[PDB]
């Protein structure tokens, strides 16, 4: 499962006449795109890993 | 009288070109511009489709 | 039979409503519908709610159809069963609606809500407009509007210029004909009147009171120039003050300078001014520059 | 009849409205809507309020439709139901508004709230101005301003124009007619008038005071020139003084220096330069020449 | 009635005001709105006020 969030302000006069307005129009835009699933937990480092990626000397 | 258009195979009909038929084509009254009218002696204008 | 024209009565009002339809019946003057695609558009909507499904891809040249905006005015207290006239107007590129007929056409309001339902035979005159008309009782009403007639001791008239002194003489006749606290003013424009609770007995009130005669007091002086139309037009109260006036291939009937008297009424006025033998496009010049030197005592609306 | 046609009161004002619409019902004479995209914008704006998707990627050429700018006036104490005139002009490329009706078009204030809705079938002239028209009770009332008549005790008359003495002329005479503090004079232009608290009483003393008469006192001598519909217009107030004027293609009627004698009065003023036969485009530099040099003893304001 | 045209009093003066404006209505006697684009930045400024996004 795949999740797409949108979140901001949008100004009423930057609105297009088929009710659209780009998002870099947006002012606090907030935007999130992310998923669940063993494809998403392929995709997260080990935890030693992790663990060596920040404590490792080098 | 037949009109291709874009995105239409098929070409539409527009109308029927009809010719005028006399009896006498003598007898018409040349008007000057380019016009025949009839005259008594070549009555009775009949239209028809071309061909028949 | 003058409060009835200078005022009206609160509550007592006319709405406006617009609607869509298609007239056809047309003699090969309607629309091209190569243009206006929402035609042939709409005329399909209706075959198919009407059981007649045209396939989508499929050229639709019509000739006798045209798309037209219908116009209507709701009025008040209108009551389900009533017949309004209505107003029909083409759209686009159609070139006559001569003897067309008016579909089914639904009315809506401001609110977007179906107030009337339209249709008929549209009358046009045949220099004459041919791309509009009107259709005499051509809507049905079908809903209707809440009010408050009737309920509460106050209503108000709303005059239809503003004036302290109408306001008064209005406020003074109704106190004068139907006892002493019967009409109050509350400003220039709106005269409070005291009713019976009740629906009959405003009806009553409202009757006596809307035939009553009032003698109208005199308004502001005031010179209306229209240069659309190429027309003016000065009340009675128009007065003038002496001054020169000069203006191209105009001159005493002589020198380029023509004395203006002092006028005091309108006749005076119009003497005076036919005296200087001006166009009405001169007399608009020459009446603005009179009214920016001083002359003219009175208000200039260019309309 | 006079104080109500030299001064304004206050908070009794007008105010501007202006909204956007659509005008169909044209000959053919509408908009071209290639060179106008928000004709047709406004079009399928309408058409999918009431219901009708037209597909974004289609062309539409229509005839009979033209986007048209409304103008519009709110009276004082307007109140909602009553009607309004505005006045429609047509915006890009349309020919002709003969015979077109306005349809649902809110009338926006500075605010950018909705006053009034116009709706109704346009006027025009038809050397007539074809793109402009104007329709009598065309508009609605639909929202009501708040106002403080009524409140406090204090009331202030504007005077059109600035003027000391007739300030003080309008004070005296409404102390003469209703008591000796009644009204006070604060500048050159405004008249602060004692009122009973209430609104039918303030009401009673406006109609009182707005038809009382004022004699005009002689105001500033005043000479207006319109360079561009050529016109000279000079009050009652407007004297000469003696000395000599030349100008190319005038004289003596003889030499090209032509005496102007001191005048006292308009009548011997307009003698006076009536005698130099200029033509008044001739007499515009003339008095700007004779201002410089001090004959003219009036105010020159070119407008 | 002469001091008020010899003279003028101190502080009682007046001002100039300018602005913009778009004149509508013309018989195709307009801006061309090729060469001037203010004309149609303006009229398209007062279209998105108006709620109209072209």
């Amino acid at each position: 499962t795949e999740f797409i969030r949108f979140s901001g302000v949008v100004n009423p006069r930057t609105i297009s006449g088929s009710n659209s307005v780009p998002s870099t129009q947006v002012a606090d835009a907030r935007i999130e795109y992310v998923g669940n699933g063993y494809i998403n937990e392929a995709q997260n480092m080990g935890w030693l890993q992790r663990f060596f990626l920040n404590l490792s000397p080098m | 009288v037949s009109v291709t258009q874009q995105g239409q195979a098929a070409p539409v009909q527009v109308g029927q070109l009809n010719l005028t038929t006399f009896m006498n084509d003598t007898g018409l009254e040349s008007i000057g511009e380019n016009l025949y009218i009839e005259t008594q002696s070549s009555g009775a204008p009949n239209e028809s489709t071309p061909g028949l | 039979e003058r409060i009835r024209d200078l005022t009206s009565v609160q509550g007592v009002r006319e709405n406006s409503l617009i609607g869509y339809g298609l007239v056809v019946g047309l003699d090969g003057t309607g629309d091209q519908t190569t243009q206006t695609p929402f035609t042939t558009q709409t005329l399909n909507n209706m075959l198919s709610q009407l059981g007649i499904t045209v396939p989508t891809g499929t050229n639709m040249q019509l000739k006798n159809v045209a798309a037209v905006m219908v116009t209507a005015s709701y009025p008040p207290f209108a009551r389900q069963g009533q017949t309004i006239d209505v107003v029909v107007s083409s759209m686009g590129n159609a070139k006559s609606l001569r003897g067309g007929t008016l579909l089914m056409t639904p009315l809506k309001g401001v609110d977007s809500q179906v107030y009337a339902l339209a249709q008929g035979n549209i009358l046009v005159g045949g220099v004459n407009q041919l791309n509009g008309g009107r259709i005499t009782n051509g809507a049905i009403i079908e809903r209707e509007l809440p009010t408050q007639f009737g309920a509460g001791n106050t209503i108000n008239l709303q005059l239809n210029d503003e004036d302290f002194t109408m306001a008064q003489q209005i406020t003074d006749a109704i106190n004068r004909a139907r006892g002493y606290g019967s009409a109050t003013a509350l400003d220039a424009r709106t005269v409070q009147v005291r009713v019976p609770s009740g629906n009959s007995s405003q009806v009553r009130f409202l009757a006596d009171i809307q035939n009553m005669e009032v003698n109208v007091t005199p308004q502001d002086a005031k010179v209306v120039i229209n240069s659309r139309t190429g027309s003016v037009v000065m009340n009675r109260e128009v007065t003038l003050d002496s001054c020169a006036v000069a203006q191209g291939n105009l001159s005493v009937t002589g020198g380029s300078l023509q004395s203006v008297r002092s006028s005091a009424n309108l006749n005076s006025v119009v003497r005076a001014l036919n005296a200087l033998g001006a166009t009405p496009m001169d007399l608009m010049s020459i009446l603005q520059s009179m009214q920016s030197a001083g002359c003219l005592r009175a208000k200039l609306e260019i309309i």
